């Protein structure tokens, strides 16, 4: 198959795993954190799908150093799929306007 | 859930003379709050929505003021016709909520 | 028409009826939830537009599963909407260097 | 000109068009509106670079209709901008790998 | 090298460097402005990954003139380098393409 | 709308002593306050502007402190031609509201 829907599949798939296992991770490097919101494994994923959209509501963050690392674990993953996603995209895009042009 | 305190209770007013009935919220509820108006034997009448904004066919002579957590109705001018229970409502967080009511006494 | 501006134009409209059945449906799934905010239509198509466009202020936010759900579908659809306009921009970019380069 | 740099250097200057404008506008479509916190220009200017990036802190935001109108345009303007520019730059890194493969 | 993937590691070097830089010009322009919170590198360090990565929780920002500058330094330079991330996967892609259809 | 507290009403000071205002608003907001100063017969007059920056010809002897909710004016060494109403207000929410004032006495 062609490589940019093969990487845009995988990247779907690594993201989801990088969902869940900073929620993992991410509730466990707070609870112990006096004051810590996310400490809860549900709302854990929910705060991993805000982290890797970049929707970041406000309403559950991390307040821990390795809470904020496994952050940006999520941060980066999620802005490169849904950047490589755009990278498919253009890529079929620029296929498909060759083939109308002939050329 | 929300608290709406509506205090006082009674409302006593000469005929003509300005009069305001306040509602406190137990939280921040930004400018969601509605004012209704029950005559004897009627039904609630809605006089203000979202804290000031007037409503077709109600008298001029009511208007709405206030956000966060306090608000107040005022009535220019009291007459005979306002005699009611005035109450206020909330529809900022579910469930939405009901002052206890302000009895207007002329 | 080229494929790019025609599949920009239909993510549009997508778009427009994700943002409106997005709204409609947070309302639906919020209410009953004390404390919920995000229960009267013109707001929860506000909301709708934060989400789609990343830009989350934290006025609204779901706080139910269902709510939440219609969100990641939300933040999805808003995210390749506007990653295929790049894309589409990129691929007419590219088809105006190939021909000022005379190839 | 290359058409991609034109375009990025266009849409540089509409941004910041943009940005003046919404603040302007935000100023003069919140005030009157109790509660509201997009009053003044300085800061109102702040909130339309942070609604332009995406980067919505949540220390201001429009509570009315036309408010909310006004930051929907700064908001597409923004996404639409920094688009852009990541389409020129693709532009640019094609052209300079056809160029490398001697194509 | 291939230029796009030269100047992805550019860019990443960069916005490392950015970030530190910015955690500590925003710290030394918010100290000396009454309730401002981005005032201790630790914190400032996440709130500058915050700001580039556009996951801006909204636990910390900018309260002054020159911190917002800052701040819309960082902002860009986040936004450019992903985005350039970006267009280095659109190019890599099609180069594989162009080569997977024998052109 | 924001209330702005100014408790005490009147200040009473003797020369050359430092003298401290006090404004409460009833919700923080952040560095948005200004302070006026009103003579007899007088317009009001910008002392400071944003809790504590400096106005071009205003006596060093004027400053202002405080973020929030509670903020300060103070005066280093009054004298006589300082006594006047002084006035809080906030532009942090619309819409701008003032304090009730404090009057200085010597
Ligand atoms: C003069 C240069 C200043 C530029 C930045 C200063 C560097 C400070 C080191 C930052 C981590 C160590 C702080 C510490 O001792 O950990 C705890 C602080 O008490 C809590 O950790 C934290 O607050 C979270 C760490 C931030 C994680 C996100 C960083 C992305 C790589
Ligand atoms: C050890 C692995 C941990 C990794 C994640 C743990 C999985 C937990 C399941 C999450 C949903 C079920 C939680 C539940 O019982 O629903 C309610 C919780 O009481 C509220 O729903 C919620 O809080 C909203 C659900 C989140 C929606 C966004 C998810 C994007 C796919
Ligand atoms: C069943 C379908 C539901 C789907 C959405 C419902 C449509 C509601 C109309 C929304 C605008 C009118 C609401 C109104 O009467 O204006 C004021 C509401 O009191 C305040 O305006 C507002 O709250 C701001 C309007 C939102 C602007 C952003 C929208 C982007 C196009
Ligand atoms: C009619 C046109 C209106 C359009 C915008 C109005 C222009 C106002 C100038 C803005 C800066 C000067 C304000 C000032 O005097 O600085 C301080 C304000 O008291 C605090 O600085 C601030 O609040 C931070 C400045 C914002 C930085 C982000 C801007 C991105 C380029
Ligand atoms: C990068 C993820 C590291 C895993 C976090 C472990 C949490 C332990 C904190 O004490
Ligand atoms: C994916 C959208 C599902 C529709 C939500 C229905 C709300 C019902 C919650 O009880
Ligand atoms: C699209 C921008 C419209 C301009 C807003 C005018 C504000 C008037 C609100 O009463
Ligand atoms: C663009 C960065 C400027 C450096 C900020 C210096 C802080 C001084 C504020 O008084
Ligand atoms: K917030
Ligand atoms: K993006
Ligand atoms: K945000
Ligand atoms: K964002």
């Amino acid at each position: 198959s062609a490589l940019h829907w093969r990487a845009a599949g995988a990247a779907t798939v690594l993201l989801v795993i990088v969902l869940l296992a900073g929620s993992y991770l991410a509730v466990l490097a707070e609870r112990g954190a006096p004051g810590a919101q996310l400490i809860t494994y549900p709302r854990a994923l929910w705060w991993s799908v805000e982290t890797a959209t970049t929707v970041a509501y406000g309403d559950l963050y991390p307040v821990t150093l390795w809470g904020r690392c496994v952050a940006v674990v999520v941060m980066v993953a999620g802005i490169t799929s849904f950047g490589l996603v755009t990278a498919a995209l253009a890529t079929w895009f620029v296929g498909r306007e060759q083939e109308r042009r002939g050329h | 859930d929300i608290l709406l305190t509506q205090s006082p209770a009674i409302l006593s007013v000469s005929p003509g003379e300005r009069v305001s009935f306040s509602c406190r919220a137990s939280q921040s509820i930004g400018t969601d709050i509605h004012w209704y108006q029950q005559r004897t034997n009627g039904s609630p009448r809605l006089l203000i929505k979202y804290a000031s904004e007037s409503i077709s066919g109600i008298p001029s002579r009511f208007s709405g003021s206030g956000s966060g957590t306090d608000f107040t109705l005022s009535i220019n001018s009291v007459e005979s016709e306002d005699i009611a229970n005035y109450y206020c409502q909330q529809s900022n967080r579910w469930p939405f909520t009901f002052g206890s009511g302000t009895k207007l006494e002329i």
